[PDB]
């Protein structure tokens, strides 16, 4: 990240790294800047040449992926450099294994994990007139020989725009009957007030749902104001 | 009793949650303020629909960006071109503007249609998650949550749906020695459910997610054949409960 | 300098091209990448009467895969070998027609895949050590040991037979396992043409790069295919009419590669999903989904 450092890496793709001297400004290139060519820092990989990154043999795991099992990351190996890695699979183990030992479990925990998935996308419509020509008729009069594109366009946006609703229904829709809690919220000891809605809000969401709805940075996908800001100048 | 039935589905009896309610709902209220502090704390995991909202801003800003390209035309300007130019020279160059203007925008409708596929797969799974983890428990392994899944609960989001998963995981082990089967008299006496556990003392009988020893009696155990068919078979007493309450 | 009036289309390929190639990877990282630890078998091999030296790696070979993967690799010809070249080779020019190197000059590169075939291989045994010392355990938590003869019969017992019928025949029920496992190496050395699921993946790309090379020589209505042509022989007002019909062709011509290579990459993605679905199913664990895991009870 540009507010972490400024120290940059270059992989040449496909390149041997005996060809990248030759490839140097002394004959003219397509880029300007060759600095980088110049030094000890040339690693060989499957996927080209590596110019800027230290190779480390020590594995971990894979921060910039590079290819051919080769990654990169900006660590204090040295103070702060780039270095260029074999990426590493995990911590190796080994079962006791024996045809009369068994392992049973004493003790449990309970683990809540977290799961996102989407849903609907934007629902969008264009007007095919007054995209490709705009305010201008004669353009309108050469653009309506031209075929029924605009036609079948619009067939396909209103084909995904209903597509997004349906998806939307089949999803969330699934109970018949709006079922609502008794005010008691003694559920055998645990704990719902973080999930269970909130009717201080004036949408009756959970704690969880706000963070959700707050952490994710919509944009307007409606609320137009119905054409008002965008007619008042800004 | 719910609960109790949510454990009774995954192979571990009741009497474990019934010993251990007050433990289950600590553990349970640590996992939600765990899930509401790391949702305060980190806001890559809403990825997925943070790329959708930027996918579909980022096909309308570069459909917006293709009008002022010129497409080989003398300029991008229609009224410039009309001003200008004369009328077939004009209808030259409005044709080569209206063939990369509509190339552009069949562009936009054929990657909205690929991406309107993809997100209908993504909602059809959804859909299925929700039928089989909200509205019932799942004996599919993986499908909801790492462990064994007891319940789940649907969390509404922009442009998507967001499940928890509670699921049980075995968490402090210990070794034991263990037999397929019992000699008690010539007969070979296996269990119903659980498994043979010794330390090298005494032999008991558990069950396979929990450690609970219990006398292996002939209620918990049945007799198939003899002692001379299976593998690894060891001699031990099975208790019988009947011989005491006929000699009281 | 023309090309440049065009906008933002090669961005917009590019774009797309390096999110299925990201894609891929994402693929192959969901199907194998799925347990945290790197298992491995104990140094004795009596798993209860079972034979696993056929699935089992070879350390004599210099990858570490197991005498069905070298088979498998065997039957595949991979023709696709992109950056295995590095351009040295297609810059030593042979009068033989090469493939890769022709669409080398091209334009047209194949990056390497993150995951080599070595990584691929300790993931697969990896995963099947756990699956042979720990069974469904493994994938629930901490890989918990059990004898193979008891994970067997609760095997069993989960498809509603009982633990006797393991115990009493069990050197049985390993004779028919080691018998199917060669019926399943006498069928790999012979019959070629079950791996065309892979060889279809292979020949898709290869056909679709052979095809793209191919519409160069097409002149869209020009006086010429050579752009070199065209400029010494015409002036460049007359010129650039010529050359717009051909960069416009080739332009739709990569958009409808593009387009393709999409709709392929949608597809590999559901097998990928499907494929990553089976192995948390049915090695993790046992399915009682009927015919989802072979013909019978799983
Ligand atoms: C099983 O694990 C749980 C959770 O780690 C144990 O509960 C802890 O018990 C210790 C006893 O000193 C307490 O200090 C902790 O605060 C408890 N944790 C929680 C979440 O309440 C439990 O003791 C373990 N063993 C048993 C007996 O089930
Ligand atoms: C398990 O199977 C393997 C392979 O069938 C046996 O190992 C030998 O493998 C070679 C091929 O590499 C065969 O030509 C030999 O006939 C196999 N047997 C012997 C005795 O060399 C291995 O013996 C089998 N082990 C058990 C316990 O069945
Ligand atoms: C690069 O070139 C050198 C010398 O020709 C050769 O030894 C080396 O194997 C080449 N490496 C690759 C990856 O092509
Ligand atoms: C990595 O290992 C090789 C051989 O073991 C050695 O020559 C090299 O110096 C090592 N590199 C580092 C950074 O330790
Ligand atoms: C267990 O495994 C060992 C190691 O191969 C073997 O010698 C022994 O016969 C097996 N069976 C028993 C009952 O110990
Ligand atoms: C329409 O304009 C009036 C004018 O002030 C405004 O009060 C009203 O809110 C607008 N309608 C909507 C739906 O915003
Ligand atoms: C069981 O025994 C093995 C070998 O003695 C040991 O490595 C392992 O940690 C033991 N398991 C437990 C839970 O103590
Ligand atoms: C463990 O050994 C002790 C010896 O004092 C015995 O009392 C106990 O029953 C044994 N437990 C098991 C599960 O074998
Ligand atoms: C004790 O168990 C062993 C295990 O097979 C068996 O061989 C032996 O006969 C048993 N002892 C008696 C007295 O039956």
């Amino acid at each position: 990240g540009t507010n972490t450092s400024n120290q940059v890496a270059v992989l040449y793709q496909g390149v041997n790294c005996t060809e990248v001297p030759v490839a140097i400004h002394a004959d003219q290139l397509t880029p300007t800047w060759r600095v980088y060519s110049t030094g000890s820092n040339v690693f060989q990989t499957r996927a080209g040449c590596l110019i800027g990154a230290e190779y480390v043999n020590n594995s971990y795991e894979c921060d910039i992926p590079i290819g051919a099992g080769i990654c990169a990351s900006y660590q204090t190996q040295t103070s702060q450099s780039i270095i260029a890695y074999t990426m590493s699979l995990g911590a190796e183990n080994s079962v006791a294994y024996s045809n009369n030992s068994i392992a049973i479990p004493t003790n449990f925990t309970i683990s809540v994990t977290t799961e996102i998935l989407p849903v609907s996308m934007t629902k969008t419509s264009v007007d095919c007139t007054m995209y490709i020509c705009g305010d201008s008729t004669e353009c309108s009069n050469l653009l309506l020989q031209y075929g029924s594109f605009c036609t079948q366009l619009k067939r396909a946006l209103t084909g995904i725009a209903v597509e997004q609703d349906k998806n939307t229904q089949e999803v969330f829709a699934q109970v018949k009957q709006i079922y609502k809690t008794p005010p008691i919220k003694y559920f055998g000891g645990f704990n719902f007030s973080q999930i269970l809605p909130d009717p201080s809000k004036p949408s009756k969401r959970s704690f969880i749902e706000d963070l959700l709805f707050n952490k994710v940075t919509l944009a307007d996908a409606g609320f137009i104001k119905q054409y008002g800001d965008c007619l008042g100048d800004i | 009793m719910q609960m109790a039935y949510r454990f009774n589905g995954i192979g571990v009896t009741q009497n474990v949650l019934y010993e251990n309610q007050k433990l289950i709902a600590n553990q349970f209220n640590s996992a939600i303020g765990k899930i509401q502090d790391s949702l305060s704390s980190t806001a890559s995991a809403l990825g997925k629909l943070q790329d959708v909202v930027n996918h579909n801003a980022q096909a309308l800003n570069t459909l917006v960006k293709q009008l002022s390209s010129k497409f080989g035309a003398i300029s991008s300007v229609l009224n410039d071109i009309f001003s200008r130019l004369d009328k077939v020279e004009a209808e030259v160059q409005i044709d080569r503007l209206i063939t990369g203007r509509l190339q552009s925008l069949q562009t936009y409708v054929t990657q909205q249609l690929i991406r309107a596929a993809e997100i209908r797969a993504s909602a059809n799974l959804a859909a299925t998650k929700m039928s089989e983890c909200v509205l019932g428990q799942s004996k599919r392994v993986d499908f909801c949550g790492k462990g064994y899944h007891l319940m789940s609960f649907p969390q509404s989001a922009p442009h998507g749906v967001v499940f928890l998963h509670v699921t049980y995981v075995p968490a402090q082990e210990k070794n034991f020695t263990t037999a397929p089967a019992i000699c008690h008299d010539g007969k070979a006496h296996f269990p119903r459910e659980g498994v043979f556990v010794s330390n090298g003392t005494h032999w008991f009988v558990t069950q396979r997610n929990f450690y609970e020893p219990q006398i292996i009696t002939t209620d918990n155990t049945f007799v198939s054949g003899n002692c001379d068919v299976v593998i690894g078979i060891v001699n031990n007493t099975v208790y019988d409960p009947l011989q005491p309450e006929l000699d009281s | 300098n023309l090309l440049l009036q065009y906008g933002s289309f090669c961005t917009q390929l590019k774009r797309a091209l390096t999110g299925i190639a990201v894609e891929q990877d994402k693929n192959t990282q969901e199907v194998f990448a799925q347990v945290k630890q790197i298992y491995k078998t104990p140094p004795i091999k009596y798993f209860g009467g079972f034979n696993f030296s056929q699935i089992l790696p070879d350390p004599s070979k210099p990858s570490k895969r197991s005498f069905i993967e070298d088979l498998l690799f065997n039957k595949v010809t991979l023709a696709d070998a992109g950056f295995i070249k590095q351009y040295g080779d297609c810059l030593g020019d042979i009068a033989a027609r090469d493939l890769i190197c022709a669409q080398k000059f091209k334009g047209l590169t194949v990056l390497p895949p993150l995951l080599t075939d070595e990584m691929i291989a300790q993931y697969t045994s990896a995963l099947l050590a756990g699956t042979i010392t720990s069974g469904w355990t493994f994938g629930a938590g901490a890989a918990l040991q059990i004898p193979f003869a008891m994970q067997m019969a609760y095997r069993f017992n989960g498809i509603g037979v009982t633990q006797n019928v393991l115990y009493e025949n069990q050197k049985l029920i390993a004779n028919q396992f080691n018998s199917a496992i060669g019926k399943i190496q006498d069928s790999l050395s012979s019959t070629a043409s079950a791996l065309g699921k892979l060889q279809d993946v292979v020949n898709h790309n290869a056909q679709a790069l052979n095809t793209l090379v191919k519409q160069l020589s097409s002149k869209f209505g020009a006086i010429s295919s050579v752009l070199n042509d065209i400029f010494s022989r015409l002036d460049k007002v007359e010129a650039e009419v010529q050359i717009d019909r051909l960069i416009t062709g080739r332009l739709q011509s990569l958009q409808t590669y593009v387009t393709q290579q999409l709709i392929r990459a949608a597809e590999i993605r559901a097998s990928a999903n499907l494929a990553a679905t089976k192995m948390s199913e049915c090695v993790l664990g046992q399915s009682k989904r009927v015919d989802f895991c072979g013909k019978g009870y799983h």
